[PDB]
């Protein structure tokens, strides 16, 4: 009967952040760091996300690695 | 559950953090000669020196005891 | 008892190090159809039966080398 | 009934203000004595020469001479 | 399809963790179920393709830890060991799953159950596939996570806190070796990827000095990784936790604590064979360590009255088997008795439950009997796991337990000698515990409460459908894989286990053992099944002696309180750090 | 025009 | 379910018509042990544990050497909600 | 269920019995029929190759 | 239950004859028949 | 500066580290404030963090910068957690807490995971700081190493044990009986923690690909060879 | 303003480093410091690229590993041996 | 009185000693039918002294039976699952009464 | 119990039913599946396959990494 007979909780228990909801039709009030921190949050993502992956690799490995490479070759196809 | 005991005496210093029958350093006796068991038995099995009474010769592979299979030099 | 089965042939038929012993020659064709069988048990018996035969006997043989080996112990502590 | 602040048991602060206050009660009995020769003097002199033994033994596996320290 | 195997449990306990408000328990039921049970035909499919294809399957998603020569990276690595670990651990905990459905569906909080065992699911995934020594690590201390989060799962109990705490800490006493072995295996190789070092591994040579000592470093490495090994297997230095497990609901004693989780070691060893397999030191530890820990455990469990607690030191003893097999350079054979295990273990952990819960969570065997008739399936199920387990002829068990006391028979050295001796009299006293459990349990005259027998039922069938694949595991998985897996010459395994030719020794344990040598087992379980019923029902003043001689009274105790080893423990180790803690670090200095 | 060819050209800018 | 008061006092006073000294014919839900049937206060506290059997309880010590008639012992098991 | 002095024993459902006979027969088959292919050569009486 | 405490504790434990609990060392080994006839049958078809 | 006096000092550095880690770790298991519990943590994790960088190779230095910026997340989480607590019931006392899971479940939730962290779990970003520190102290000296592995037995111990007395367990409505989890601006204030941890953790890559040089020539100053 | 590309240095050792006195042009010292930063680094991306060869040879090999990576093998620890800042020296 | 006190005090520790031995007969015995055995002999112990009346001798003896019970008593004590130190012992209890949960905490106004 | 239908969690709390859990558990279950096609995609590219198998493998069908690395002098 578990399985056929759908739940009762028609709303779940409590509320998410514990935020009593708004009357009915109306919408919560964002509370004045809402704004500012959801912004910062947005542009840290795209700043981090864009820039990280679009700024050029110069890592010291990076360059071994190729400098690396070419050294093999020229060894080995030399002697 | 039922009801948490809320105190009416001082605490004591260690009460942060406050196996029945048997005594401490008894229990270490007994536990001392379970272990001195495995160490005797251990000694008896280097008196048997079963290795000396092996009842084959040592295996002998092909092709000098499988050096080059086994990473020597070929 | 020669070995029959060559490096070559042991290393292409990719047997386990300690599988390469004399017995080797035979141990291929039975990894080939074990492999074909998905190892079912009933099946490769001929195969298994022939390799097994085999290894047991190179026991035998290394067991009678002891037993010699272990008679010239004896000899050595009745002439002391 | 009101208030979401704890309601303070005494003896439980008393215990939380004793923790606080224990350096009252320093004596230099001969207890104290021990444990501040065993555990403050000789346990840190033990393992810096363990340590130094350390650097030593791998000086002596390279062939090379012991390094000086401090 | 791969990554799918190692994700799915990942998504499915990621759902029921932070969408269960949404499912409730039902919808988390079912979505655990299904994500696992997927990724275990996947295994299946996997299991046709690497081990019976032989074509293993290498994967690396990303670097994890790069830093000079440091080169640890999220990398998958699936060959044979690989895929058979991948078939035990997926399909024992779609069975878990299954019956937990049904076992837990009174319980409140069933979506947060269904969860943990998922994510320990995957940590399991993450653990057995692995292709570098961290994300092995990962692994292991996931498994560790997830094993404590489920034995408090009960949190309002202050016993399951206690024993969920002590799990961690002594798992954490395991990894600080394990890890130690790591930073060696670096030191040594320069490297932690498992190809790397296996290709590398018998060239060194060198000493080292650990601790003001100088050691042969392949040596060192290896008892490093054994303490591990040791931690997770509940072997004699690192054993007292598993018993205090069974504080967590049954399917997480079937599952965590008796299949998957507490073989981690096992498995460990057997995938770094090629590293170990140039310690002959290691070897010795490994074989006397397995051998006392076998005995240790058979010997606690004889006066047990709580079935968990049997069951419990009965994986303990099987685990010392595994482990000794490991140190006499069989690793197939210890794996072969890895997966057998699994099944009969799983299948007797999951039948306990049954009866638990149909006698109304009792647990005393003392307050049970005359059960038979009542609950047959149950019966039926424990019967076959019980005989699979003591090793009765041609079950499941029956061809890995005494391959490996023969092959112990086999090795003529003293760690040799040690285990033969010591797992041969194990055998007696498993067999003797094993009938004891099922003689009290369903035979004797009932001792039970009238409350509980007029409130009694067997398994509803989302917890017998688990019961009879095990069954049928218990009772044809043995025969059906021991060609395959240790089948003289066979190349199932290909490169992922290695033994040495001066180590191999399975020729001549089948072939110059003396007959009688391979009849002992038999022999001896007669004679153990025949002991419990002669106590357990003929016996009318065999415990006069307690209640009157000092010397056969504290030696009951000392059987029963596990040779006082956590007395002990608590008594000198863990009481003495905590006394420093405040009268000297704290209040001295 | 594409996102990541502007921004590989800014960064190189700004560096 | 919870068990009626009835079925408490037919049980109990069913335990208590087993004990051999005690005669099946004066045994009510308000007779006491010691007084009534004749009983040395030994014979309650097996009574008692009788009692604890018949319906799955563990009585502290303490309380179990109160119960000393069979009314007690009855409301005793009727309060108790595990019974 | 069949009720005894007060305690009341519930008859299992027949497809349990069934499903325990059942199992259990296949186990003893099982071990009859395996002891008898190949219990010979673990008496060590013959070998699997002869013939 | 010779004395007066064993004999009430074994006059409460009448229920304890109750006839499927009790003897259950008959059941002990089930499908012990059957496993054996389908045995018999088996090795008489294997005759032919 | 001084590379000829930090070779001198370097066993000298070495005992007070592995002192420090030992006794302060000790004196952790038997603090009863939240935050004296907290804030002894941090004596063991900055001593670990000065090990690895007298260390004087890639793993060591590596490993003391990050741990150091993960420390700076973990324990500035962990405060945050004691301070959400205070501020609703103002007692820093661990025994009058418990059973919090039941009316604080995601406080709990939040608590646990960096609870997770400071005990250096693989796939937090103390973790990896942590094991690259042992790896770089391992190959100039393993006793050192050897006494440094401890703190991962002692760090479990007291970060569990504060846990479980904080959050496991029963209520106890005689002290405290009115709860409240976390508000929005709680929950935000946590998120940035948690993915800092979380992506310090699995990928370090972004970290150390920009430290390297810059460790590897302070590594490397003052010898030429 | 940066141009694209990978970053260029110059391949020799600066001109103006005395090894009996390093602290005589410090502008040398620097550069030579910063020298021997990258040719440690180029040593570690070899044994980085020979272990690739050894982790390759394991997994196509299998069983024969032992005889067919053995040069391989021998290369990889040879260029593991005084390899970045590890243990050991030069 | 004193006197009465004094001996209805006596009489409880009896009566608590042979609970707590009687129960633990069935620990050491399991099958009912040892018990029966058992607890008879155990009732015999008592009875032979049941009809002393010098009361510093009845000291002695319970004493000398506490002594007794706590020597040789049951390393494994029987308890029934829900009791306390039972299997099921504060495993799912029904939460305690009092508990007020605040809504709309800490908000900048 | 009486105050935990107050009290908001992630996993539902106590004796969770919600009314609607069937069609949730079926959106679930599709967005399970649609996570999951992306990790085949990304699985099947960087799958390794250096031996042929013996009999054909269903991996043949979406892997085009088989006998890829036989010349392993030339990993980098
Ligand atoms: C030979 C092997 C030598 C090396 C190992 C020696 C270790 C043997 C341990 C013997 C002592 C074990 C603990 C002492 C308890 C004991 O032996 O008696 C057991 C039985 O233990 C054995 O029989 C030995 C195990 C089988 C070995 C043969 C009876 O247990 P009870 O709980 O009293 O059950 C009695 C049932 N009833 C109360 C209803 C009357
Ligand atoms: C990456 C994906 C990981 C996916 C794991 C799912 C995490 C599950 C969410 C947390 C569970 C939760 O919400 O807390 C429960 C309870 O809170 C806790 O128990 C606190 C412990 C949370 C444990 C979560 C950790 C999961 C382990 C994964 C570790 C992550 C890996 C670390 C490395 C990155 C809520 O209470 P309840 O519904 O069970 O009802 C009981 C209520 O309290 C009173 O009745
Ligand atoms: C039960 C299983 C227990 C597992 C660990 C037990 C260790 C027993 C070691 C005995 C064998 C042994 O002595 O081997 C040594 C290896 O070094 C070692 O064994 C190193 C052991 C160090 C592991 C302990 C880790 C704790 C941190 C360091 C503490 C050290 C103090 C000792 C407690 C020397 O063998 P060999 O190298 O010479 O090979 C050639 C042998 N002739
Ligand atoms: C669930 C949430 C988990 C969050 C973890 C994300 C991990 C993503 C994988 C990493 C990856 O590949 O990225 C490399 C990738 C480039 O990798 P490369 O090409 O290999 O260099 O860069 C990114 O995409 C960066 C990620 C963008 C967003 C970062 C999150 C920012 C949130 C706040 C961080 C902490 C703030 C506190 C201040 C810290 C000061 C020390
Ligand atoms: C190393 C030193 C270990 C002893 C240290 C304790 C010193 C002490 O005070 O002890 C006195 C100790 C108690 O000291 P106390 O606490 O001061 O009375 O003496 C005793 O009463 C106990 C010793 C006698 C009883 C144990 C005999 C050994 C039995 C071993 C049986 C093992 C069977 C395992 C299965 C085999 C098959
Ligand atoms: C074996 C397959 C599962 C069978 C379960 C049926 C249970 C039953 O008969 O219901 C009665 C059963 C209880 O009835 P009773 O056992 O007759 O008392 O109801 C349940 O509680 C189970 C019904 C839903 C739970 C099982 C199905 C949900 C999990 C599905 C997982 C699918 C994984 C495989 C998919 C591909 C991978
Ligand atoms: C495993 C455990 C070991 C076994 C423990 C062995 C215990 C020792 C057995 C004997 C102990 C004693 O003599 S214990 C003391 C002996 N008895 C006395 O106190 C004097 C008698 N007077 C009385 O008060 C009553 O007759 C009384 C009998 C109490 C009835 O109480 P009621 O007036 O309320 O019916």
């Amino acid at each position: 009967s578990r399985w056929a007979t759908p739940g009762h909780e028609e709303r779940p228990k409590g509320y998410f952040m514990n935020r009593t909801p708004p009357a009915p039709g109306q919408s919560r009030k964002w509370e004045d760091w809402e704004l500012p921190c959801y912004i910062t949050s947005f542009l840290t993502i795209v700043i981090l996300g864009v820039g990280l992956n679009a700024k050029p690799d110069l890592s010291i490995e990076t360059w071994a690695h190729q400098k690396a490479l070419e050294r093999l070759e020229m060894e080995k196809l030399a002697t | 559950v039922g009801k948490h005991i809320v105190p009416d005496k001082p605490l004591s210093v260690n009460d942060e953090l406050m196996a029945d029958t048997v005594g401490k350093y008894e229990a270490l006796a007994w536990l001392s000669g379970g272990l001195g068991f495995f160490v005797g038995l251990g000694l008896l099995a280097v008196l048997n020196d079963k290795a000396s009474k092996v009842p084959f010769t040592p295996r002998v592979y092909p092709y000098d005891n499988l050096r080059v299979e086994l990473g020597g030099e070929p | 008892k020669k070995m029959i089965a060559t490096q070559e042939e042991m290393s292409a038929a990719k047997i386990a190090l300690g599988s390469r012993d004399m017995c080797a020659h035979l141990l291929i064709p039975l990894n080939k159809c074990r492999q074909a069988e998905f190892y079912l048990p009933w099946k490769c018996e001929d195969e298994r039966h022939v390799y097994e035969k085999c290894e047991y006997e190179l026991v035998m043989e290394r067991m009678l080398a002891m037993k010699k080996i272990r008679e010239e112990e004896a000899l050595a502590k009745q002439n002391k | 009934g009101g208030g979401m602040e704890t309601n303070k048991n005494k003896f439980i602060e008393d215990w939380g203000s004793a923790r606080e206050n224990l350096e009252h009660n320093f004596r230099w009995t001969r207890r104290n004595f021990a444990l501040i020769g065993i555990f403050g003097i000789a346990l840190p002199i033990i393992v810096y020469k363990g340590i130094v033994k350390d650097f030593h033994m791998q000086d002596e596996d390279a062939g090379r001479p012991h390094r000086k320290f401090l | 399809m791969y990554l799918l195997i190692v994700f799915l449990p990942l998504l499915g306990s990621s759902v029921a963790g932070f969408f269960g408000r949404f499912l409730g328990s039902e919808g988390s039921a079912i979505m655990t179920t299904t994500c696992v049970s997927f990724s275990s035909i996947l295994s299946l499919i996997a299991f046709y393709e690497v081990a019976l294809g032989a074509s293993a399957c290498y994967l690396r998603i990303a670097p994890w830890i790069s830093s000079e020569m440091f080169d640890a990276s999220w990398g998958f690595l699936f060959d044979s060991l690989t895929v058979v670990m991948l078939i035990v651990v997926t399909f024992i905990s779609s069975l878990v799953h299954l019956y937990s459905i049904s076992y837990m569906s009174e319980d409140p909080h069933s979506p947060r159950f269904m969860c943990y065992l998922s994510i320990f699911t995957f940590f399991m995934l993450m653990l057995v596939t692995g292709d570098n020594f961290l994300q092995l690590f990962l692994g292991w201390e996931g498994v560790g996570l997830a094993s404590y989060l489920l034995i408090h799962f009960w949190f309002t109990r202050l016993q399951a806190d206690k024993a969920a705490i002590k799990a961690m800490l002594v798992n954490r006493v395991g990894d600080f070796g394990l890890a130690l072995g790591i930073l060696g295996c670096f030191t040594l190789f320069q490297t932690v990827d498992f190809s790397t070092i296996f290709a590398c591994a018998s060239v060194p040579r060198n000493s080292w000095i650990f601790c003001n000592m100088r050691l042969n470093a392949i040596s060192l490495i290896c008892i490093l990784l054994f303490i591990g090994a040791v931690g997770k297997s509940a072997q004699i230095g690192l054993h007292t936790w598993l018993p205090d497990a069974m504080e967590g609901p049954t399917p997480v004693s079937a599952l965590i604590h008796a299949a998957t989780m507490v073989t981690a070691g096992v498995f460990m060893i057997a995938r770094c064979s090629p590293l170990f397999e140039y310690s002959p030191t290691a070897l010795i530890v490994i074989t006397f360590a397995g051998a006392m820990t076998s005995f240790l455990a058979a010997t606690t469990g004889i006066l047990q009255n709580d079935l968990k607690r049997v069951i419990a030191y009965s994986t303990c003893s099987q685990l010392g088997y595994m482990i000794f097999a490991c140190g006499i350079s069989n690793y197939s054979v210890s794996v072969f008795h890895l997966m057998n295990h699994a099944f009969f273990k799983a299948l007797l952990f999951l039948s306990a439950g049954s009866v638990i819960h149909a006698m109304s969570d009792e647990q005393d065997m003392r307050k049970m009997g005359g059960l038979a008739s009542s609950f047959p399936l149950t019966y039926a199920m424990m019967l076959i796991g019980s005989l699979s387990l003591i090793g009765f002829p041609f079950l499941t068990g029956f061809y890995s337990k005494d391959v490996i006391l023969e092959l112990a028979y086999t090795k003529y050295t003293i760690s040799g000698n040690f285990a033969f001796w010591l797992g041969s009299v194990s055998v007696l006293f498993t067999s003797y515990y094993s009938f004891r459990l099922l003689f009290l349990t369903f035979l004797v005259p009932t001792n039970s409460f009238g409350r509980d027998i007029s409130r009694c039922h067997d398994a509803p069938i989302p917890m017998a459908i688990p019961l009879i694949l095990l069954a049928l595991g218990s009772l044809f998985v043995g025969y059906l894989a021991k060609d395959m897996m240790i089948g003289l010459g066979t190349n199932f395994w290909a490169n992922s286990l290695l033994v040495l030719p001066k180590n191999e020794i399975l020729a001549e344990s089948e072939f110059a053992a003396p007959t009688i040598i391979k009849l002992i087992p038999i022999l001896f379980s007669t004679l153990g099944a025949f002991v419990a019923y002669n106590v357990n029902l003929v016996a009318d003043q065999f415990q006069r002696a307690f209640q009157t001689s000092t010397f056969c009274n504290r030696l009951y105790s000392f059987f029963n309180k596990r040779w006082f080893f956590d007395q002990v423990l608590n008594d000198f180790l863990v009481r003495s750090f905590l006394r420093f803690g405040y009268e000297v670090s704290f209040e001295a200095l | 025009g594409f996102i990541m060819e502007f921004a590989e050209n800014l960064v190189l800018r700004l560096m | 379910d919870h068990l009626s008061r009835e079925a408490v006092v037919d049980r109990v006073l069913d335990v208590v018509k087993s004990f051999p000294k005690v005669d099946p014919s004066k045994v009510t839900p308000e007779v006491h042990f010691q007084n009534d049937l004749g009983l040395d206060s030994l014979d309650t506290v097996e009574i008692v544990m009788a009692i604890e059997e018949e319906f799955k309880l563990e009585i502290p010590d303490k309380e179990a050497d109160k119960i000393d008639s069979c009314s007690l012992a009855i409301e005793y098991v009727y309060n108790h909600p595990m019974s | 269920g069949i009720t005894y002095k007060g305690v009341t024993v519930h008859t299992p459902k027949t497809w349990h019995t069934v499903t325990g006979k059942g199992l259990c027969a296949v186990m003893w088959f099982w071990i009859l029929y395996r002891a008898k292919q190949d219990g010979p050569v673990v008496m060590g009486w013959r070998h699997p190759w002869d013939g | 239950p010779l004395g007066t405490t064993g004999e009430f504790f074994r006059r409460r434990d009448e229920w304890r004859k109750h006839p499927m609990l009790s003897n259950q060392m008959r059941h002990a080994l089930p499908g012990i028949g059957i496993g054996v006839g389908a045995f018999c049958v088996y090795l008489v078809g294997e005759q032919i | 500066m001084f590379p000829e006096a930090t070779l001198c000092f370097t066993p000298f550095i070495y005992t007070l580290s592995a002192i420090a880690i030992i006794y302060t770790s000790l004196t952790t298991l038997r603090q009863i404030d939240l935050k004296k519990i907290i804030a002894y943590s941090s004596v063991a994790h900055m001593n670990l963090v000065t090990i690895g960088m007298f260390s004087l190779n890639i793993q060591g230095i590596g490993g003391s910068i990050l741990l150091m910026l993960s420390h700076g997340l973990v324990s500035s989480a962990l405060f945050l957690c004691v301070g959400v607590l205070y501020d609703r019931h103002k007692t820093r006392l661990v025994r009058y807490y418990g059973g919090l899971v039941s009316t604080m479940p995601n406080f709990s939730t939040i608590f646990f995971f960096f609870t997770l962290a400071n005990m250096s779990l693989p796939g937090t970003s103390s973790f990896i700081g942590e094991f690259l520190i042992l790896v770089g102290a391992f190959q100039r000296n393993s006793l050192v190493a050897t006494l440094a592995a401890l703190g991962m037995i002692l760090g479990a111990a007291y970060s569990l044990w504060l846990y479980n007395r904080v959050v496991s367990g029963n209520l106890k409505p005689d002290f405290l009986h009115k709860f409240s989890d976390l508000n929005g601006r709680e929950v935000f204030i946590f998120i940035p923690f948690l993915v800092g941890l979380v992506w310090m953790g699995v990928y370090p890559k972004v970290f150390l690909d920009c430290m390297h040089t810059s460790v590897s020539n302070l590594v490397q100053h003052g010898k030429f060879h | 303003g940066r141009k694209k590309g990978l970053p260029e240095f110059e391949e020799s050792a600066p001109d103006g480093f005395d090894p009996e006195n390093p602290y005589k042009d410090p502008v040398a010292m620097v550069e030579m410091r910063e020298h021997i930063v990258r040719e440690k680094w180029i040593q570690i991306e070899k044994a980085k690229i020979l272990r690739e060869k050894v982790k390759w040879c394991y997994r196509v090999e299998g069983v024969n590993h032992y005889q067919k990576c053995r040069h391989l093998v021998q290369q990889y620890l040879d260029s593991t041996r005084g390899v970045g800042w590890g243990k050991d020296h030069r | 009185a004193a006197y009465f006190a004094r001996r209805a005090a006596q009489k409880e520790r009896v009566r608590i000693l042979y609970r707590r031995a009687l129960k633990d007969t069935l620990n050491w015995a399991v099958h009912r039918h040892i018990f029966y055995r058992d607890a008879s002999d155990l009732r015999e112990k008592f009875n032979v002294n049941q009809d002393v009346e010098d009361v510093d001798r009845i000291d002695k003896l319970i004493a000398h039976g506490e002594a007794e019970y706590n020597k040789w008593r049951h390393p494994d004590p029987y308890i029934v699952p829900w009791a306390p130190g039972g299997s099921k012992f504060c495993r799912n209890p029904t939460p305690p009464a009092g508990i007020e949960i605040v809504y709309n905490y800490g908000l900048e106004d | 119990g009486d105050f935990r239908a107050k009290v908001w969690s992630m996993t539902g709390g106590p004796n969770c039913r919600p009314k609607h859990w069937r069609r949730n558990t079926a959106i679930a279950m599709f967005g399970v599946f649609l996570v999951c096609i992306p990790i085949a995609k990304l699985s099947a590219k960087l799958e390794q396959r250096p031996h042929m198998p013996v009999r054909p493998i269903p991996s043949q069908i979406w892997c085009k990494n088989f006998g890829t690395k036989d010349d392993y002098e030339k990993e980098h």
